């Protein structure tokens, strides 16, 4: 939203724990069903559900941890991560 | 189904498996175009066939050039050299030699002679006897002919004579003669800075580059039979045989006559263009020379087999595959380029306003294959990065590992000699360019000779083939990394080197800049502006969205005008033409500056101190003229205070 | 991973955003948290997370200094940036690269390009118009290094930086090696007016080096205020000479940098600096907050420029805390307060770059080196206190201390502690608007 | 919302009927303003006044630009013009002018003085009397005092006295001096070609337009006393009083004495801008005088009192109203224009390499109002249509009619003077740019001179606010009409008109040009090429959407560089600066080709044959290079076949 010809900046942000103690960072997590028998290493070609494209605790760290093990060529991003999970 | 860089690579690659170089090269050299002089028959038909095979690999526009150049060929009577005592009556003839030097002065002379290893402008002050009122031998090799008559013509002598020895050209025919041009720089000289057009009613103007003296090539044998009656002995720092003189007896005298007379001819230039689809005005262009004196298979057929080959590729490669490239490419088969390439020097000053920031690089692929043991690449330093990335990504023809093997080759380029095609782009227009060889370590013995044909080079090279290939897989990494996406891959942060070796050189001499009573800190903030320049507009490129184009354009015009601020706008182009602060010649360049100062050590009294003081005010205010231009505009300077 | 929330984006000229924030300030406290049963802010019948979130419970304004990149951070501003770019570095440090160091307001930026040319090409210069603006330059990354001293250590400290290398001041055989422990922050008055005391100081001229350093404004002015219990200065003196704070204020307008730099923190000024300060001292002020060293680096034609040419050391005494005098010449048992030495700080990836290129950069250019004109000396300087402390010896190493609490020390701490409700540069706002 | 162009005049008359010019006029002409040579600590003042007011009346950016020039003042000791007796014995002197002339020599003279009419090369060659040896009278107006010094140079003559007669200039008070610079071209003549900041070091260097001869301005009054010594009468078809006379008696001769020192002081330039919002970065630049040598109402009142209230009115319209720039505007306010308009020229040899290709207009709001009836402007021809549209909506303040009157008026267009200060931004530059001033018949009377004040100003014209109205709303026509719209208002179909007067000039010697050998056709070509080059783009802005950007962009920076291209590209910029080829100065410009051809017919020996063969060489080139670079891309270009 920042970069050119945008320009836009935050002015308003948003907590997210009590009121008492004001938490401002949240946690980002992976979410899977019981005895399905994946760790993160195994993650390979499972089918796999995001939240949108770009947006902060879906695309970029889940893609950005597993960003290095994809082979060659990286770019577009898209192109790899689709041929990386099975759908 | 897009394409990116990597399946546009292995395409190539695909395309570059196929195609046969050797046929046409065998081709380009058979006995219906083998003799080319500039403007002869012979010529006319390479130019037909050259303009049909554009046609035949559906070029979007294949349009073509003629007009009127002066060049100079031998007369009827045969120049020749002889030796005779002080009367003239003693009379032995040496020989009468073949080739000719074009634009040598028509004159016969006697003097005595004296040797000079290669006419560099430092072995005369190395040298014993005094140069003047005498005619000079030189030895062929390592600077161009011209330099070699400008600086025996610049120290009062009369005539020069050329041959190549043993050492440095090693050749078993000892009866062999050459060619090459004389004018100290380039294009058709008649016409100085201004089109060789008849729109331009050919006005009387002479260049001022031009010699003053008779010029000529001798054989071997024919050098040898002088060296048996001139006494003397080299210094053992030249490399040379053992048969080697410097200077005449006293009874003797050497006499040579030299006849040429000047012919007009009719020039031919060849192109082709493949439109863009987002921007189609900005281009990229992509020469080879046409003709040469001999047969010509090392020095044009080579260059014209690979530029064919590329129009084959890419033409094929944009209709056939599916490739689609933002910015259009201009494929020309220039003539005349061994008189110092008159046809790029003419087409250049013809249409500069058309080329004015739209142009924005040069590939030279002539005299690409030399050899096959090293890899020599000259260029402006915007594509330095770019060459990087190609040297990581093809092959050595022979030993399967790439070409980016020493990681600092940066400080070993040497910059665009004068005889270079690529050198009147940069020097003159401010044009990046590029020229690459596969140059041996001794240079190609029979360059300019008779001698230059098709079985000798597949003789000196034995797989032709597989070098040509690499070659060609060079060129067309260039051209489609410029030309695919939205981002030029001009670096132009390289010249950032380029300013603090500059400066650095200066400050040993500090010390004496001390003493004239000027500083020279205001070149030091110079250097300081220019980084904060390249380092702002880095920035700029960070926070641009990359699919939109209104802003990429904006930024990419103030890319493509990084090489034209560096022309300096205090001089004529018609009286000094090579304008460029850095890479030119002239008395306005960064080298005349250092020269001009470190004369001053001597205590000669031979440098000129206004001359410095001038120059020093030109060559500050350019630096940081080009530092202001980059970094945003008018307001946003960041000046005095 | 942990992440920053979701905002309100606006325009960056236009805004408005001061409606947008008078807009939701009064709808979260009606409508928050079961603040209103008709309506909900934070929760929908016909679907959930939407125009805001359903975990959100309250709103606060993202200051205005923090821009976009401050906000997402450093850390994951480059990693998104590379996932756009792909790169994924592998790093092994055997090279490194040259260290773009930051300089302030066409003095600086001479004497650092001199420094850049005089080196091989491994120190750079990027410039700034403030010292706050080229902090927040180091965090974005378009500038590595800098040399600050203690009160904006504690700001760049907060804001993520780390220190390095430390000043010494000593003159020794080993001073890499040596821990110095700091100098001593006096005030300086003068033999005109002997009615002068620490006690009384209501209505008095007080000449400042700058807002947010220690000698200046940390260490005088926390010391000042548990008298005085309220947070204004600008009522307490009459007038006074203090960069860098408000153009309003009295504490501006007896300064001399004209046109329009006036309270300019930087070179811009005459009266920046310790010696600036001794000059609204000698010129117009009645006290001036310096270092020891001042005055007999301004005493006895040790500056050329000829109002310290003429001047004298016997005249000008420093005052104590309790009321006496006590001369210049024993500064040690009369001082405000002991500071730290000033220390070169950088961002925590390239620590150990900043600290190899400046040790080896430090023996060529060092105190070792004389002919000063004709040849570059790296701590001298032109009498303006420029890129570097003109009394510096070498730049000390810092091991097992390298963090803004174990170098500034507690007491220094402390001393900060007390007066920052009473703080008022943006950037320490926004910095620890991070915290929950 | 949007805002259109009827809306818009609309917004403009209602804030101009309210603003008020006579309050600012006396303001500029208070006592803490009114002695202002450049450096002089008033000058100073009235920049911090005027670089206040651009903070106050928020601009979007306001900057300031210094350098060091050097100028020349008078002397502690007087310079006098004194008659000396044929016996040596009894001296008698006429005036102590206080008035002093710039850039003249320090010197003392005597000798012979000879009337001249004003100084034409036609009035020298047509006066009986022999020139040579003798001091020279002139009448000022009608030329530069500078051309009148660079004659009477070319003529071998001593002594240069300048006066104001009755019948050209009415005023009562016979007692007066003035002021003027006599430096051909313009600049600090110190500093040729580079500018003059603090980083060129100030090199040894001079001009060539500074006379080697003492200039002197005399009253009339002192003209009386010269003439009553006098003999020999003006002929009838002088215009002229009845008291001036030829030469002087063989008794008596003058001596005259000039005795100025150099002085070297800081110019303060003050500029402010307001943004635009499709395409920021391309600019308009608004321009006017801040000082003068004496009081100065009439030069530099007028001009920056419509400068401030039009940056009021600007940036109150986009503050406050909604009105929306799609490009930049520069507000300017330089100081020494009286010097041959240094402190423009230095700026514009300052930024050279940032403002190419960007800056599209300089608008000129110097000596604004002089008189009342006439309307007079002198522009690039790329403005003319532009200058029409705006004289169908203006009124005339003093009657209700509107400026155009007369329907054919582009013929009685004179070309932009010397001693204006747009001309260094149109001839130099490449920059089209635009004066006008509502003018009297006869030329202002006191307009270099110590009485020129408000109080005589106002009783010139009665109303003045009336008049300051109309010419800041032509001024905002302008702006506006340049800035609110996607299209330029710049017309290219103007210099076709030009061409064609040119050619049909070189008609009328075709049977000279016949004799010598070369033929006239393909300079005919080149005017049809430049022909179809503006109708094909004339074409391509029909067949363009309006709403788009892209292709509305490509078609906008072809029409911004027709102004770049007709600068000659042949010649050196520090040996011959205004390098325009119609509006120039030297031997590249067009009726520099026709002044050397009328002069073969004569026969004299004075006609330089081979500089005529490059003059039409160079001239048919550039008019043919830019008629190629007008039309199309390279492969669009139609050859001779
Ligand atoms: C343009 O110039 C060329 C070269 O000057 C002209 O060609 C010459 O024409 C004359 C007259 O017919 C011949 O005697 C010469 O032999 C021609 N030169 C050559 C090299 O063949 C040409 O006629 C000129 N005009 C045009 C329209 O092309
Ligand atoms: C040193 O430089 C000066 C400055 O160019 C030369 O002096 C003059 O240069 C002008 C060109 O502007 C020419 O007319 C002549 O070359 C010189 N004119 C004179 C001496 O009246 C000078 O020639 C240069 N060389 C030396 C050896 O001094
Ligand atoms: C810019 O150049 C000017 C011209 O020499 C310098 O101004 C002079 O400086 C000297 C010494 O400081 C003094 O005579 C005066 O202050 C100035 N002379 C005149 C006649 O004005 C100026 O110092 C230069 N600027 C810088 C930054 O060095
Ligand atoms: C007429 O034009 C000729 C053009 O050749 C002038 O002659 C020479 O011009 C060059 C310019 O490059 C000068 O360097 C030479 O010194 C000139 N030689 C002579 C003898 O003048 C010539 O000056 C021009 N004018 C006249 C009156 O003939
Ligand atoms: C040039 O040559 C002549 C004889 O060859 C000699 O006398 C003269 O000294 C030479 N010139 C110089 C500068 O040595
Ligand atoms: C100071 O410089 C000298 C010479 O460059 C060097 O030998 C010496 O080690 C330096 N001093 C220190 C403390 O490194
Ligand atoms: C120049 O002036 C002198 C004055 O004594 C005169 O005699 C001479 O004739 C003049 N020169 C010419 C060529 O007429
Ligand atoms: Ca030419
Ligand atoms: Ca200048
Ligand atoms: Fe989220
Ligand atoms: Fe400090």
């Amino acid at each position: 939203a920042y970069l050119a010809p945008n320009n836009l900046k935050p002015v308003v942000a948003e907590f997210y724990g009590s009121k008492e103690d004001p938490q401002t960072f949240y946690y980002a997590v992976a979410v899977v069903k019981k005895d399905s028998g994946f760790q993160m290493n195994q993650l390979r070609g499972k089918k796999s559900c995001h939240t949108g494209l770009g947006r902060s605790a879906g695309w970029n760290i889940p893609i950005g941890l597993l960003y290095c093990d994809l082979p060659e060529p990286r770019k577009p991003l898209e192109k790899a991560v689709a041929n990386f999970f099975s759908g | 189904f897009r394409l990116y860089w990597d399946d546009l690579k292995r395409k190539l690659s695909e395309k570059l498996d196929s195609t046969d170089f050797t046929s046409t090269i065998k081709l380009l050299n058979e006995n219906s175009y083998v003799p080319r002089e500039a403007g002869s028959q012979k010529d006319e038909n390479l130019a037909l066939y050259v303009e049909n095979q554009f046609r035949e690999f559906k070029l979007s526009k294949v349009w073509r050039d003629q007009h009127f150049v002066k060049i100079q060929v031998k007369d009827s009577a045969q120049n020749s050299v002889i030796i005779v005592d002080k009367n003239g009556r003693l009379v032995y003839l040496v020989e009468n030699p073949g080739g000719y030097v074009a634009y040598s002065k028509a004159a016969t002379v006697t003097g005595k002679l004296v040797h000079a290893n290669f006419g560099t402008k430092k072995d005369f002050e190395d040298l014993y006897t005094p140069v003047n009122g005498s005619i000079v031998i030189v030895r062929a090799g390592k600077i161009t002919f011209a330099e070699k008559v400008a600086n025996a013509e610049s120290l009062n002598a009369i005539g020069v004579l050329i041959y190549m020895d043993q050492t440095k050209f090693p050749i078993v025919n000892a009866e062999l003669s050459f060619f090459g041009h004389a004018h100290l720089g380039t294009g058709d000289p008649y016409t100085p800075g201004f089109p060789s057009f008849n729109h331009t009613q050919f006005p009387p103007s002479r260049s001022s580059g031009l010699p003053n003296i008779p010029v000529q090539t001798i054989s071997r044998a024919a050098a040898e039979k002088l060296f048996g009656n001139m006494e003397g002995d080299c210094p053992s720092d030249w490399k040379t045989d053992s048969t080697c003189r410097m200077v005449t007896s006293e009874s003797k005298n050497v006499k040579l006559t030299v006849s040429n007379v000047l012919k007009e001819i009719k020039i031919l230039n060849i192109f082709g263009v493949i439109k863009g689809f987002v921007e189609p005005d900005h281009y990229v262009v992509v020469g080879a020379q046409r003709d040469a004196w001999g047969p010509g298979a090392a020095k044009s057929g080579v260059g014209t087999a690979l530029l064919l080959k590329l129009a084959q590729m890419f033409s094929d490669m944009v209709l056939k595959d599916g490739f689609q490239p933002s910015r259009s490419i201009i494929f020309a088969s220039w003539s005349a380029g061994d008189f110092g390439s008159v046809g790029a020097t003419e087409w250049l000053e013809g249409y500069l306003s058309s080329l004015h920031l739209k142009a924005f690089t040069y590939i030279n692929l002539d005299k690409a294959v030399l050899g096959t043991s090293n890899f020599k690449v000259s260029a402006s330093p915007l594509l330095y990065t770019l060459i990087e990335k190609t040297m990581q990504n093809v092959k050595h023809p022979v030993t399967g590992q790439f070409l980016y093997q020493d990681s600092n080759w940066a400080s070993k380029v040497e910059k665009l000699t004068l005889d270079n095609a690529a050198f009147p782009f940069l020097a003159y227009s401010g044009i990046p360019a590029v020229s690459f060889c596969f140059c041996e370590d001794t240079d190609y013995p029979y360059l300019g000779t008779t001698m230059d044909t098709y079985k000798e080079l597949i003789e000196r090279i034995p797989e032709l083939n597989k070098v040509a290939r690499a070659a060609a897989e060079v060129a067309g990494q260039f051209v489609i990394k410029l030309t695919h996406d939205v981002e030029l891959n001009l670096d132009y942060e390289r010249y950032n080197s380029q300013l603090l070796s500059f400066v650095r050189d200066l400050n040993q001499y500090r010390a004496d800049i001390k003493e004239m009573g000027l500083s020279l800190q205001w070149l030091y903030s110079a250097r300081g502006d220019f980084f904060r320049a390249t380092s702002r507009l880095t920035t700029d490129f960070g926070n641009a969205e990359k699919t939109d184009r209104f802003v990429m354009k904006k930024l990419n015009d103030r890319v493509m005008r990084v090489e034209y601020h560096f022309l300096s706008p205090y001089v004529s182009p018609k009286e000094s033409p090579f304008r460029h602060v850095f890479w030119g010649s002239g008395s306005h360049t960064l080298p005349a500056l250092l020269e001009n100062l470190k004369l001053r050590k001597q205590n000669n009294g031979a440098f000129n101190e206004t001359l410095f003081r001038n120059q020093l005010a030109l060559a500050t205010w350019t630096i940081q003229g080009a530092a202001n231009a980059l970094s945003g505009d008018v307001w946003d300077i960041d000046n005095e205070f | 991973a942990q992440v920053p929330s979701h905002t309100v984006v606006a325009r960056s000229m236009g805004g408005k955003e001061d409606l947008i924030w008078e807009l939701l300030n009064q709808a979260q406290e009606h409508f928050g948290k079961d603040k209103s049963k008709e309506f909900q802010l934070f929760s929908s019948p016909h679907g959930k997370d939407l125009l805001f979130k359903d975990s959100a419970h309250g709103f606060l304004k993202v200051p205005p200094r923090m821009d976009a990149k401050m906000y997402l951070g450093y850390e994951y501003v480059t990693a998104i940036r590379n996932l756009r770019e792909g790169t994924c570095p592998e790093a092994p440090t055997d090279e490194c690269k040259p260290v773009k160091w930051c300089a302030l307001s066409h003095h600086e930026r001479l004497k650092c390009d001199e420094w850049s040319v005089n080196s091989v090409g491994k120190i750079e210069c990027v410039s700034a118009e403030t010292t706050e603006d080229c902090i927040a330059k180091i965090m974005n990354g378009e500038a590595d290094a800098m040399s600050l001293d203690g009160g904006f250590v504690y700001i760049a400290g907060k804001c993520g930086l780390v220190p390095v290398l430390a000043e010494n001041y000593n003159k020794s055989d080993n001073c890499e090696d040596t821990p110095e422990a700091g100098y001593f922050a006096v005030a300086v008055v003068k033999k005109s007016a002997s009615d002068l005391t620490w006690d009384n100081l209501k209505g008095k001229k007080s000449c400042h080096t700058a807002v947010g350093r220690t000698a200046g404004w940390n260490i005088p002015m926390g010391l000042l205020y548990n008298k005085i219990n309220h947070c204004r200065f600008d009522e307490f003196f009459s007038e006074g000479c203090a960069p860098g704070s408000k153009k309003d204020s009295s504490l501006c307008k007896l300064c001399m940098g004209s046109g329009l730099n006036l309270c300019e923190p930087n070179n811009k000024e005459g009266y920046y600096g310790y010696t600036g300060a001794f000059r609204c001292l000698v010129e117009k002020g009645d006290v001036a907050f310096v270092k020891h060293q001042t005055v007999p680096q301004n005493t006895g034609g040790k500056n050329p420029d000829p109002w310290a040419k003429n001047l004298n050391e016997k005249d000008y005494e420093l005052l104590c805390l309790d009321g006496t005098r006590k001369p210049v010449e024993e500064y040690a048992n009369c001082h405000l307060a002991r500071a730290p030495n000033h220390a070169v700080v950088t961002r925590k990836d390239k620590e150990a770059c900043v600290h190899k290129i400046l040790r080896q950069q430090q023996h060529l250019f060092g105190s070792n080196v004389t002919d000063c004109s004709g040849n570059f000396c790296l701590f001298r300087s032109e009498t303006k206190d420029l890129l570097f402390r003109d009394d510096t010896v070498c730049l000390a190493k810092l091991h097992d201390r390298n963090t803004y609490e174990k170098y500034l020390g507690e007491e220094y701490v402390k001393a900060v502690g007390n007066l920052r409700k009473c703080s008022t540069s943006s950037l320490l706002e926004a910095c620890t608007f991070r915290r929950p």
